[PDB]
């Protein structure tokens, strides 16, 4: 049936230019009334709608990024194109590429959605990361801290994969600098901060960086 | 704008539920109104078109009903992969609003998170930065709510968190919390406090360190 | 608000 497709950088810099592409399958920009929309949704956030493009070229932007975006289309190439402008880290966000039904009721939705594509606006080059530690001292509670690296993602384990029990790897934060910040801890015994050994096991393969951290009392 | 209001923001349920959900419109948009599924890492899927009608391929359980300010959004039987956020798009003026989204996420027992603070590293130290992390453990439901104190003072802008999934097996949520000082300002002060909030603590938990003891 | 309306409305 319909299926859509978005393309384009997952990496942009700040003030740079975000060029997306929508490329599209199973209708066509020329059956009168289709339409061809963009949605953005902020990590955590809800969904927010950018634009939308129809078959006589009618457009339409968000009035608070109207002088921002320009949306075409290329009806050989069955595309939708997004320009967005000078970009900062708050239109980090997964953007969406949907369809819109034309006259036959059904024209009242957005009826097919691409995936998405994850685009991140960082001012960074890529880096491997510090692993520190979270020490501990019933339950007891350790971890690392995995420090600034760039960009995602990471892959934590404990003890070679041999511990997956009371693990939590969160999700990492963006932080202000343009770097990324996550933690992962595991929850044990008191008794057995003593004579077992729990060691983080950090891989940032963009960095080719490879970390084994031990982490004690 | 035309303001689009989902209520209830975030609801708790078991499966087999019979839910309902709101959209109010700030201006009437008549029937214009889509409701949307959107699981984890997935993205949108119509369930309801023009208010009230069933999007092809959706189970019959969906419905939904409203017109003018006033929507509605049906589960009579609510399965386990309902368990997503649902939002609500109005196509009758431009631009074409969303709402803020409902979250529906798995009812289990209130759970009082297990909190632990993580003093930063010598290592750390040297990069010239000091990072002392909170973490809250397992608790039910997934509102927590973190402050920060140094001296006594309340720490505003300097932190971040994220939190978990909700848990498969347990259904609880577990959430991360990290203060960024200069190395200059963490020696600068002696104790370092995270207050947690929760609705299984009576009274909010408290985890502290001093500095050099 | 003056606010447009949809193209099918």
């Amino acid at each position: 049936r319909i299926t859509l497709k978005e393309s384009g950088p997952p990496l942009v810099k700040p003030t740079q230019t975000l060029t997306l592409t929508c490329s599209f399958s199973g209708f066509s920009l020329s059956d009168f009334g289709v339409g061809v929309g963009w949605i953005r949704q902020p990590p955590g956030k809800a969904l927010e709608w950018l634009a939308i493009i129809y078959s006589d070229d009618d457009k339409r932007y968000s009035p608070s990024l109207n002088t921002r975006l320009t949306i075409t289309k290329d009806t050989s190439k069955n595309q939708v194109v997004l320009v967005m402008t000078r970009v900062s880290p708050v239109d980090t966000a997964t953007y969406f590429c949907a369809h819109r039904r034309g006259p036959t009721g059904p024209v009242n939705a957005m009826d097919v959605w691409g995936q998405g594509i994850t685009v991140t606006i960082s001012s960074t080059s890529t880096k491997g990361p510090s692993v520190f530690p979270l020490a501990p001292s019933g339950t007891a509670a350790l971890g690392c801290l995995v420090k600034d690296y760039f960009p995602e993602p990471v892959t934590v384990s404990w003890n070679s994969g041999a511990l997956t029990s009371g693990v939590h790897t969160f999700p990492a934060v963006l932080q202000s600098s343009g770097l990324y910040s996550l933690s992962s801890v595991v929850t044990v015994p008191s008794s057995s901060l003593g004579t077992q050994t729990y060691t983080c096991n950090v891989n940032h393969k963009p960095s080719n960086t490879k970390v084994d951290k031990r982490v004690e009392p | 704008a035309l303001q689009l209001t989902q209520s209830p923001s975030s609801l708790s349920a078991s499966v087999g539920d019979r839910i309902t959900i709101t959209c109010r419109a700030s201006q009437g948009v008549t029937s214009a109104l889509a409701w949307y599924r959107q699981k984890p890492g997935s993205p949108p899927q119509l369930l309801i078109y023009d208010a009230s009608s069933l999007e092809s391929g959706v189970p019959s359980r969906f419905s939904g009903s409203g017109s003018g300010t006033e929507f509605t959004l049906t589960i009579s039987t609510l399965r386990p992969e309902d368990f997503a956020t649902y939002y609500c798009q109005q196509l009758h003026f431009y631009p074409h609003t969303f709402g803020g989204g409902t979250r529906v996420d798995v009812r289990r027992t209130v759970a009082a998170p297990s909190v632990f603070i993580f003093p930063p590293s010598d290592e750390q130290l040297k990069s010239g930065t000091a990072s002392v992390v909170c973490l809250l453990n397992n608790f039910y439901p997934r509102e927590a709510k973190v402050q920060w104190k140094v001296d006594n003072a309340l720490q505003s802008g300097n932190s971040q968190e994220s939190v978990t999934e909700q848990d498969s097996k347990d259904s609880t949520y577990s959430l991360s919390s990290t203060l960024t000082l200069s190395k200059a300002d963490y020696e600068k002060h002696k104790v370092y406090e995270c207050e947690v909030t929760h609705q299984g603590l009576s009274s909010p938990v408290t985890k502290s360190f001093n500095r050099g003891e | 608000e003056l606010l447009e309306l949809d193209k099918w409305a």
